[PDB]
């Protein structure tokens, strides 16, 4: 969301340890957004056992294609009930131009009806809004 | 010799039911943290009535899983919503959980109570034995490998406080290393005996206040909660979705401290941070 | 939809042997072992029968004793 | 502090300077070491045992019961300043511990590892499970 | 030299949850905080307060009652 969570209940700053007005280091009180991320994670187990792990998050924005240009995509999915289909074709055409994500979607739809009874399509893009939402005959 | 990268995200946490609630919360600033008589009650042996709590616990969606009815009555909470959870991590990021059946994938579970086998095994004429099955602690990582196919490493590390950080670094080096192209990283801590809490306290670790003055001059101790969480890591030659990727970990030991067990040496905190930086 | 067993916090102790005490749950519905109990109708109300308590009691104790009823 | 202690890590504390002593080294010499410490431990039996009498029991017995205090507690007195963990994989455990040892040593981390296998039988439920599940031998 | 302890047998959940039974088990060498007792030196013989057992008693209620003995 490129923007840091403010952390809570910083009132006083602790008065043994500088660094928390002296320039160094900012608690992050207020929503600040980020700039060039590169982050680390501590934690300690009460035990006297130590771990580090240094992060470098990825940057990269979204390219200019010509293909959802006058191209719908088929959007489909599967889940436990008519609800767990409901919602992926929703955040499917929230979304309706993420080609990341809609390709995404598809991959997970995959899943033999055995597990995933309930399928669903939509037809993000072109005057469709052609949506269906059916049950599935198990066996083959 | 290989790049590792944050494929897969997902867990339920304090007054969240899936990630995009704990986001609400997060920007939002909600106290996650409540008062409520719903792990036990409203401040039994003078414990602090505050407490992050998961939402519900009880619910599971168990022929998914494939376990007839009882034997999941008799199933750890955690390990529950931690079969969901990593499901919903490893879909997360595009990835079909089956395109994995029978990789050589791992699953590294951070965990440091298991009070749910305690329960299911006091009453002993009336017990039934395939709650161990469903709460013997490595059940946590094993039973996660069982369900999904995972032929790789099954391993449940208990390190206190750090564990799924560990277990998320013991699982790093793996990947990197040759020996898997991905990983699922769980942390597991589930609230349920009043006992754990009240020792926490008569270790004076404990916020009577209920809270985590994080940076606050008024510190008292912390504030218990849980959460169930799992990460999936994969090698990038293998991820449809990035959020980061791992730069490098490693983790130390605060020695012999002159001044207890429970102290956290950070004259030994400091040696850890850099050996992953500057010069290495 | 289905809700499952959390043990709740009241489910652990306070310290006890506990031979000494038994919850015994009767179910009287068509299915249950139990239905048979639906016999002892008197004045129209399905009363627990009073030889009742003396067996639950009487199990309770060969319980505590670690040997059956017979 | 040593009534609460579970007799795993007593007994550990004891069979790992037995053990380090008995390679011809001296435990001292290893002060302040990279030096880890991995433990197979599947049962705590002993925590619960001391923590049921909310009166009674004591809030300092969780530094001598904790699982990962089986490791880290064996660290903190030897000075072992290098990976301080405990592992549960069942009946392999151990053997997987002098394991993820073995590696850690092989590879540049460490100099010198402490392996340790413990299993304590303390409470009669546990094996009444095991019985259950008709993997114990009446025979015994 | 010296022996320490080993959780014991009967130390560990074995009939339920049972609000109602507790066991006291009472220690009277110097170093326990249950020294005290031994000052009701009746005839010589150390006895265990008259008055002790309503004290048990007592506390064992409040146990059951999920509230403190005040």
């Amino acid at each position: 969301h490129g923007v840091w969570a403010p952390n809570l209940h910083y009132h006083t700053p602790n008065p043994e340890i500088p660094a928390l007005q002296d320039g160094r280091l900012q608690v992050v009180d207020r929503p600040l957004p980020i700039r060039g991320g590169n982050v680390g994670i501590n934690s300690f187990g009460f035990g006297g056992s130590n771990v580090h792990v240094i992060l470098q998050p990825n940057s990269r924005p979204a390219p200019p294609p010509a293909q959802h240009a006058a191209l719908p995509r088929l959007l489909q999915a599967s889940g436990r009930t008519l609800e767990a289909v409901q919602t992926l074709l929703e955040q499917g055409l929230r979304h309706s131009r993420d080609l990341a994500f809609v390709g995404m979607l598809n991959e997970i739809a995959a899943v033999s009806p055995v597990a995933m009874p309930f399928r669903g399509y939509a037809v993000l893009g072109g005057e469709a809004g052609s949506q269906e939402v059916q049950q599935v005959p198990g066996s083959k | 010799m290989e790049e590792v990268v944050i494929a897969g995200m997902s867990g339920k946490l304090p007054e969240s039911e899936n990630l995009e609630e704990f986001w609400a919360n997060l920007i939002g600033g909600v106290d996650m943290v409540t008062a409520d008589d719903r792990r036990w009650k409203a401040g039994l042996y003078g414990l602090p009535r505050r407490m992050g709590k998961l939402k519900d616990l009880s619910r599971f969606d168990a022929s998914f899983f494939g376990v007839h009815s009882k034997q999941a009555n008799t199933m750890d909470p955690q390990l529950r919503m931690l079969l969901e959870v990593t499901y919903e991590a490893i879909v997360d990021g595009g990835i079909n959980p089956a395109s994995l059946r029978g990789t050589s994938t791992g699953v590294w579970v951070g965990v440091s109570s298991s009070d749910a086998s305690e329960a299911l095994s006091r009453d002993p004429e009336t017990l039934v034995g395939y709650s161990m099955i469903g709460c013997q602690r490595a059940m946590m990582a094993n039973r996660l490998s069982f369900f999904f196919d995972f032929k790789g490493p099954s391993i449940t590390i208990d390190t206190a406080c750090s564990s799924s950080l560990l277990a998320l670094q013991s699982a790093y080096q793996a990947i990197r290393g040759g020996e898997c192209s991905a990983a699922v990283v769980g942390g597991l801590n589930v609230l349920l005996k009043p006992n754990s809490s009240l020792q926490f306290m008569k270790l004076g670790m404990l916020s009577q206040d209920g809270t985590c003055r994080s940076f606050d001059a008024e510190g008292t101790g912390y504030c218990r909660a849980e959460a169930v969480v799992a990460v999936l890591l994969t090698k990038k030659s293998l991820a449809r979705r990035v959020y980061a990727t791992i730069l490098n970990a490693g983790t130390n030991t605060d020695g012999s401290k002159e001044q207890g067990v429970t102290f956290p040496s950070g004259d030994v905190q400091e040696q850890l941070i850099r050996s992953l930086y500057a010069p290495a | 939809s289905q809700a499952w067993d959390v043990p709740s916090a009241a489910d652990f102790p306070s310290g006890s042997s506990c031979s000494s005490v038994a919850v015994y749950k009767f179910d009287v519905s068509p299915e249950s072992p139990d239905h048979y109990l639906v016999d002892h109708c008197i004045d129209g109300r399905v009363l627990f029968p009073g030889t009742g308590y003396l067996w639950l009691t009487w199990k309770t104790l060969a319980r505590a004793l670690s040997q059956n009823l017979e």
